DNA sequence: AGGCCCCCCCA
DNA sequence: TGGGGGGGCCTCT
């Protein structure tokens, strides 16, 4: 009934990711500063901010 | 206790790619990586 | 890690 | 109505 997976280069993967307790603290801190309703918008932002780090592989 | 984030299909795909390109086992460690590599932008918010 | 169920809110 | 989010819990590898 609910879209729960996504197909990736290394198989099926879930759209609901678990976070370590420490990492949740940091990420939720980021979501608070960005003010985004839904978390995906925060993750998008991080990815865009880390563009050059990602681009250097 | 079991903290999780629900991603959109579009965002999941972009994120898992970053995780694969980083070669990390756990997604949580990829989220640590993005946060550290964006502190300068985060701190400026 | 995947899966289920629930409940709340929005569109 | 449909679809989103998180909490809470279970069961497997």
């Amino acid at each position: 009934d609910r879209h729960s997976k996504v197909f990736t280069s290394k198989g099926p993967r879930d759209r609901r990711v678990r976070l370590s307790a420490h990492t949740a603290i940091q990420f939720y801190d980021v979501q608070d500063r960005l003010g985004y309703d839904r978390p995906s918008k925060a993750v998008d932002w991080l990815i865009k901010k880390a563009k050059t780090a990602i681009d250097k592989l | 206790r079991d903290r999780r984030v629900r991603l959109s299909a579009h965002t999941a795909i972009q994120f898992y790619d970053v995780q694969d390109r980083l070669g990390y086992d756990r997604p949580s460690k990829a989220v640590d990586w993005l946060i550290k590599k964006a502190k300068t932008a985060i701190d400026k918010l």
